[PDB]
RNA sequence: AAACUCCAGUUGACACAAAAUAGACUACGAAAGUGGCUUUAACAUAUCUGAACACACAAUAGCUAAGACCCAAACUGGGAUUAGAUACCCCACUAUGCUUAGCCCUAAACCUCAACAGUUAAAUCAACAAAACUGCUCGCCAGAACACUACGAGCCACAGCUUAAAACUCAAAG
């Protein structure tokens, strides 16, 4: 309202391809967290259940950032078999 | 040059034109994207009506104006209206993620109007007014 | 007995503690500039520290002091100042892929 | 053991030579063993610094033929 | 860098009160979920809707 | 499994006997049954490796204990 | 203590701007304050649109003031530059200076955790 | 109260603080610090006109004189925040923990207790 | 130490006499608090 | 566990509360 | 569908309301609670344990009186659904959520894991859960249901809270 306009989640498209444009505004939205919010501010969340859905978010976080290091940690021995026959 | 994506900032001097008008001259589409609407008023640069279209106007009712080819049919009609007045280049300002926030501008470049911009004012509190009571569905 | 034994020490080739970029350094909340590069260029949001990389002690300052400058009329608030585009990017962000 | 004092210093503002480890060879002495055993000969002479001591090292090196490029 | 688990959960060391309050143990298991099937999208609506326009004027 | 083949031979070469294969269950415990009534078991059982291929105890040497046969092992 | 004044003036001309510093910095000694050090950080646009005292300021200038004062003058000057109509917006903070920056050794690794469930079987 | 010219506790026998200018020698003062600092020299006032070592902070005497002059810290913070119910908790504790303190020096030290209850005006009740 | 050099930063502080002489210098002056880090950690001073 | 305790103490209070009521 | 059309969109002005991002941090407080900014005051105890009742506190809801009112919203009204719909869905609006001054004193107030001091070796160990134990102290528990009940007593509470049984019944409850 009191900061000047055409400066916040403003993106120029390129050669007219206003495809790549709005995928891009719609990445920067994403990756910001601003998509996210707006869908969960549609309705209230009640203070316990936002709790319960930070703490579901977090544990997932933390499992599957762990599950992506083992699977980049065991990536090398996708090999083909050395030993084929014993 | 390489394309800059951030906006020429008004204050400063830029080569960028369009039609031999700087960027702050360009006439401005409201692209309100609802979940049951979608409402477009092309404006000029210092805040003068020139088009107004909305699924309502184009004769979708009830639940058929929250679909993507409503929204579309809006953008042409906006965009006939617009071109009619002088509008060639647009720069988009959308807010809301209804069903008719992309097609909307696709309705406007099928209609004859270029974007040079897209911007998003989907307001969003910080902290602000308590939604209403969640639905048990 | 013998002379080749090991021996009690402390590792000798242990490395130096990784320091964050502002490890040692004042920030102040007039210093917008710096401010600045922790900021989301399009929306103003505070990067957290897995983007920044700073520590949990700069992490909280950087913090404290945009809040500071915002409300105090330094910093803008929905947006980065566009005159700080161009200071040396320090955040590990990729937003055009 | 004591020498790994000197052999981190070593390592630290030298560097692993080029000179590549052979450790097939059960005597094989690198760069950094031949640096650690006259530093440990100039020691027996009665030198109680460790930043002289070092200095002094390198420098018979150096006399011998050794290709010592700091890291600086 | 993965979130800390140092005193995270509720266990009789911990003097805190929990931070996370995980359903199932965090313990990784030896599988990982299937490939999620693209949810479809009707095509060829912007085709469709010059057609039926065309078709109202003519 | 890189020194199945190894393994093999030397056993082979000191008229001794080799069991580097996947071990299947009851190989000792089950024996007259697999093998036959009057089947005699080993009477030493050498591991060269103690550990299967996702690094547990190899299932021999808790069925060695079982069957009273000595074990010698790396 | 010691304490900073973060004064933000309405853009006036050179005569204007001298007075306001002048009564700003005499409301400070009227209160107790000894008043350290002036320091302008100049003209600039405002970040956003200051709404004060019936105006819309979009530029002003930056003045800060390094002062010592009593604890209880602060509540009194913090009155008294809401009620001058030059000043756009005025926030005393504890001088950031008094603070002394603690030593750090750098970032200490954290492991991870153990041994938050039985070694039972599952 | 220590007027408001006293010296900081810190500054009070640095040598030739006398002869300062005047502006060094308020910046020096109480009336340039926070509450805190006054409390320190309350301290060594009753320390001083009390106990027998001043020096020694350890004694059970010095650690009544530091708690009392806490209570009282208390008791003028909550004429001024009369709902702090935190304060008020803290001020109520501080008084059972000075009246377990009284009653161990009365069984110990009769002699000093005495000189505990003149100095600071405190009158032991025995407990209901 | 800190007596002393209080003692001599004492003698640059603003008081009634050179009040409006202060005043006119600092309106001269420019104090810039702004710098910038970079990825090695090393402080870029503003060019201006 | 089930909350079959509770529900046969929700059901006790329910009643109660609704006897207090009418008389 | 009702509702609204004194409506909607753009722009400017504009709170006694609620506090994006940071927070992948895990800190403060006795607990309840605490996450916009600034300043002031300020976070008991140099052995530990020590109360349904003494003393001081204690989410939300609620009561008493006076204010504020964006939004949300029991109740209530309207629309729709339905065999019915005193609901679930839609719209409207009130008590209420906020401020000031007094009450009320409850919660799945639960991290259902008491305070303090140690230990990881033996039997580790019913099962599950969040591995198993030692010293010491206080609190509490002895089949289910009757029963967060009756009576008595206390309480600013008067359809309340705290404490809290028995008879009859059962061979299970868990
Ligand atoms: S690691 Fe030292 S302050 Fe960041
Ligand atoms: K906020
Ligand atoms: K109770
Ligand atoms: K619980
Ligand atoms: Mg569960
Ligand atoms: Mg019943
Ligand atoms: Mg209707
Ligand atoms: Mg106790
Ligand atoms: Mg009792
Ligand atoms: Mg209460
Ligand atoms: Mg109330
Ligand atoms: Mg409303
Ligand atoms: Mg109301
Ligand atoms: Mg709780
Ligand atoms: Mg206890
Ligand atoms: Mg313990
Ligand atoms: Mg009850
Ligand atoms: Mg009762
Ligand atoms: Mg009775
Ligand atoms: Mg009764």
């Amino acid at each position: 309202a009191k900061h000047l306009k055409f400066i916040a989640r403003t993106v120029m498209v390129q050669e007219g391809n206003v495809e790549s444009a709005y995928r891009t505004l719609n990445r920067i939205l994403t990756m910001d967290g601003l998509i996210e919010d707006i869908k969960h501010r549609r309705y209230y969340e009640k203070p316990c259940r936002r709790r319960q859905r930070e703490s579901y978010e977090r544990c997932r976080r933390i499992y599957n950032m762990e599950m992506a290091r083992k699977i980049n940690f065991l990536m090398r021995k996708n090999r083909a078999d050395p030993w084929q026959g014993c | 040059t390489k394309f800059s994506i951030y906006p020429p900032i008004p204050g400063e001097e830029s080569s960028l034109r369009w039609a031999g008008k700087k960027f702050e001259e360009i006439p401005i589409a409201h692209i309100k994207a609802s979940h049951n609407n979608t409402q477009i008023q092309v404006v000029s640069a210092s805040n003068e009506p020139l088009a107004f279209a909305s699924c309502g106007t184009e004769g979708f009712r009830n639940a058929k104006k929250g679909t993507g080819i409503a929204a579309q049919t809006a953008g042409i009609a906006a965009a006939a209206r617009a071109k009619q007045k002088g509008v060639i280049h647009i720069r988009v300002v959308v807010k809301g993620l209804g069903p008719g926030r992309l097609s909307a501008m696709h309705g406007l470049i099928m209609g004859g109007l270029e974007v040079i911009s897209i911007t998003d004012n989907t307001p969003i509190p910080h902290x602000g007014c308590r939604p209403r009571k969640a639905r048990k569905l | 007995s013998n002379e080749d034994l090991p021996i009690s020490m402390e590792n000798p080739y242990k490395e130096p503690l990784k320091k964050c970029i502002l490890c040692g350094k004042h920030v102040d909340y007039k210093n917008v500039q710096l401010l600045s590069q922790f900021v989301s260029p399009f929306t103003g949001c505070i990067y957290g520290r897995h983007i920044t990389g700073l520590c949990g002690k700069k992490q909280k300052e950087i913090t404290k002091a945009i809040k500071r400058a915002q409300i105090m009329g330094f910093m803008p608030v929905t947006y980065k100042d566009p005159a700080y585009l161009k200071d040396p990017k320090v955040c590990n962000i990729r937003y055009r892929e | 053991y004591h020498e790994d004092r000197i052999r981190a210093k070593f390592y630290s503002v030298y560097g692993s030579g080029q000179r590549a480890f052979d450790l097939f060879n059960p005597n094989f002495k690198s760069t950094c063993q031949r640096f650690v055993e006259k530093y440990t000969e100039l020691q027996k002479l009665g030198e109680t610094d460790e930043e002289k001591l070092f200095v002094e090292t390198g420098k018979a090196l150096l006399a011998e033929g050794v290709i010592l490029r700091r890291v600086g | 860098a993965t979130p800390s688990l140092r005193g995270r959960l509720a266990r009789f060391g911990n003097p805190r009160k929990p931070v996370l309050k995980p359903n199932k143990p965090l313990i990784l298991a030896n599988r990982v979920g299937e490939r999620r099937r693209e949810k479809g999208e009707a095509t060829c609506i912007t085709e469709m809707s010059v057609m039926m326009a065309c078709w109202k004027q003519n | 499994r890189q020194f199945s083949y190894l393994i093999e031979n030397m056993a082979r070469d000191c008229g001794e006997y080799a069991h580097t294969r996947y071990f299947r269950g009851g190989m000792l415990t089950n024996a007259r049954l697999l093998f036959g009534p009057t089947v005699r078991l080993p009477d030493l059982i050498i591991f060269l490796h103690t550990l299967n291929n996702i690094f547990e105890p190899h299932v021999a040497v808790r069925d060695a204990a079982k069957m009273n046969i000595p074990t010698v092992g790396i | 203590p010691r304490y900073e004044l973060a004064l933000i003036l309405k853009a006036m001309q050179r005569p204007e701007t001298a007075a306001t510093l002048k009564r700003t910095i005499e409301a400070l000694m009227d209160r107790g304050a000894i008043v350290r050090d002036l320091e302008n950080l100049g003209e600039r646009a405002l970040p956003y649109r200051i709404s004060a005292h019936s105006q819309q300021h979009n530029r002003g200038g930056y003045f800060l003031v390094d002062f010592y004062a009593p604890t209880a003058a602060v509540e009194s000057m913090v009155e008294h530059l809401s009620r001058d109509i030059d000043v756009i917006r005025g926030n005393i903070v504890k001088h950031p200076l008094t603070q002394e920056l603690k030593e750090c050794e750098g970032i200490v690794p954290v492991p991870l955790a153990e041994k938050l469930y039985s070694t039972k079987k599952r | 109260d220590p007027p408001p010219s006293t010296l900081l506790k810190d500054y009070q026998n640095v040598p030739g603080i006398e002869k300062v200018d005047d502006v060094v020698k308020r910046l020096l003062s109480l009336e340039m610090a926070n509450k805190k600092e006054m409390l320190k020299i309350k301290q060594e006032q009753f320390m001083k006109k009390i106990v027998a070592n001043p020096e020694d902070t350890r004694s059970l005497e010095a650690r009544i004189i530091a708690l009392s002059v806490k209570i009282r810290s208390y008791e003028e913070h909550l004429e001024k925040h009369r709902k702090d119910k935190a304060h008020k908790r803290y001020l109520l504790m501080s008084i059972d923990q000075r009246k377990k303190m009284l009653k161990n020096l009365r069984n110990t030290n009769y002699d000093v207790f005495e000189k505990i209850c003149w100095g600071l005006g405190i009158e032991y009740t025995f407990p209901p | 130490r800190e007596v002393l050099q209080l003692q001599e930063e004492v003698k640059n502080f603003i008081t009634r006499e050179n009040l409006e002489a202060r005043v006119e210098a600092a309106l001269d002056s420019r104090k810039n608090y702004n710098w910038a880090i970079t990825r090695e950690g090393l402080v870029v001073r503003p060019q201006r | 566990k089930n909350v079959l305790k509770i529900r046969r103490r929700k059901m006790n209070h329910h009643k109660y509360r609704k006897l207090v009521k009418k008389t």
